């Protein structure tokens, strides 16, 4: 009964000021016990930021970022924002935003978390992708995929004739190639009997990068 | 000064069976402990709270249990909608997480398909060429993939990812990239792609000329 959508750039570079906003609808956001901010890095759990108490105002931030990290609250807008000052690389992760509930006890828990927002910390300019068709040699099953080459930042959709196509799909996670760029492949497994009488495209999204193409794959 | 540390790392277990999960917290903290499921993709998603309160709308199968310093997640009757990474949180004014623990459900061992792709011909004018190997649907999770050009070993030329564990089959797939340049790529005629893994008695080659 209650939604949170985070909001901010995906792209921010090095030493400037990271700021996601934390739309909450549903209710009014006073009528919440307290808010918080929560990070996912690559290669790492959940690690919380900070927590703001309504009744208060009270912020309690993790103490090895406390000087670089504040947040504002806007009942008009009824929403919060978190504000990361002198962003480094380490910064970069998939930042969420939850209600927290002080149950009996009143310690904290949260209990409903955003769809959450990935930023990259980069001086890197924002690249589009490079679809090519990825087909088996010139048997009862074929493989046909697309391969998204050299984009930047993250993240990118990949679909199959239009989401008509879902069984048999695997979409790999990207991996960070030693260019700074990324690079993902998209397979699927289909009948080789209809190979023939089947089309197959894959469609690749790029919002960063505002590129959207579709690849016909033979 | 407090920390939580979860145990094991991964978790392997049968359909049907019995999953425990532990969370140890460095000094006591009476109930303070809630645990979360975050599947890949998702958001995380309320399990426990305060130890051993189930959230409205979890299922009797999950349970939480413990006091003091050691702490337990139990997930009774595994299902394939029991696949994630599962955090517990330590209930102060400076939260802290635990590193998490995957849990993967235990399926028979599954051979993999291997399948490889020559790179298209609008990639050699761009300089840059990418040849991709596919292993697709295996349960065992890791294997061994070995690019091979001309029978020269060039594994380390290449990149690898695997995917999440299918909702449908409970396997794994994996994709290895091999990217060399243009100019190096007509220098040389075949490239294969070995791969290991236990449910192969030997290793299965693929390979392609030009």
């Amino acid at each position: 009964q209650v939604q949170l959508k985070e909001s901010g750039p995906g792209l921010v570079r090095p030493s400037e000021t990271l700021s996601l906003t934390c739309a909450v609808s549903g209710t009014s956001i006073n009528s919440a016990y307290a808010w918080g901010w929560v990070r996912l890095p690559p290669g790492k759990g959940l690690e919380w930021i900070m927590t703001v108490y309504t009744s208060t105002g009270n912020t309690y931030s993790d103490p090895s970022l406390k000087s670089r990290v504040t947040i504002s609250k806007d009942t008009s807008k009824n929403q919060f924002s978190l504000r990361l000052s002198s962003v480094t690389v380490e910064d970069t992760a998939v930042y969420f935003c939850a209600r927290a509930d002080g149950s009996d006890s009143g310690w904290p828990h949260f209990d409903n978390w955003g769809q959450g927002l990935l930023v990259t910390v980069s001086s890197a300019s924002t690249k589009g992708p490079s679809v090519f068709p990825l087909a088996p040699s010139s048997e009862s099953t074929a493989a046909l995929g697309c391969l998204v080459k050299d984009y930047f930042p993250e993240p990118v959709t990949v679909s199959w004739n239009s989401g008509s196509l879902t069984s048999g799909v695997h979409t790999f996670p990207a991996v960070l190639q030693s260019s700074g760029l990324y690079s993902l492949s998209s397979v699927v497994t289909v009948p080789s009997s209809s190979l023939g009488t089947q089309t197959y495209v894959c469609n690749v999204n790029h919002k960063p990068s505002n590129t959207k193409v579709d690849k016909r794959v033979e | 000064e407090i920390m939580v540390t979860q145990s094991p790392v991964t978790l392997s277990v049968s359909p049907g069976e019995r999953a425990t999960l532990s969370c140890r917290a460095s000094q006591s903290v009476r109930n303070r402990i809630a645990w979360y499921q975050q599947k890949p993709g998702q958001s995380p998603r309320l399990l426990i709270y305060d130890a051993s309160i189930r959230a409205p709308g979890i299922p009797d199968r999950l349970s939480g249990s413990g006091s003091g310093t050691e702490f337990t997640l139990t997930i009774n009757s595994l299902e394939p909608s029991d696949v994630a990474v599962y955090f517990c949180q330590l209930e102060a004014n400076w939260l802290t997480f635990g590193g998490g623990t995957k849990v993967e459900i235990k399926r028979a061992v599954a051979a993999p398909s291997v399948f490889i792709f020559p790179p298209s011909e609008d990639q050699v004018k761009s300089g840059t060429v990418s040849v991709v190997c596919l292993l697709n649907n295996f349960y065992p999770r890791e294997a061994s993939v070995k690019w091979k050009v001309d029978g020269v070993l060039k594994t380390g030329n290449s990149q690898e990812s695997v995917t999440e564990q299918d909702s449908k089959d409970n396997t794994y797939s994996l994709s290895s990239t091999l990217t060399l340049s243009n100019t190096d790529y007509q220098s040389h005629n075949v490239y294969a792609c070995e791969v290991t893994h236990q449910g192969l008695s030997s290793p299965v080659t693929k390979s392609f000329n030009r």
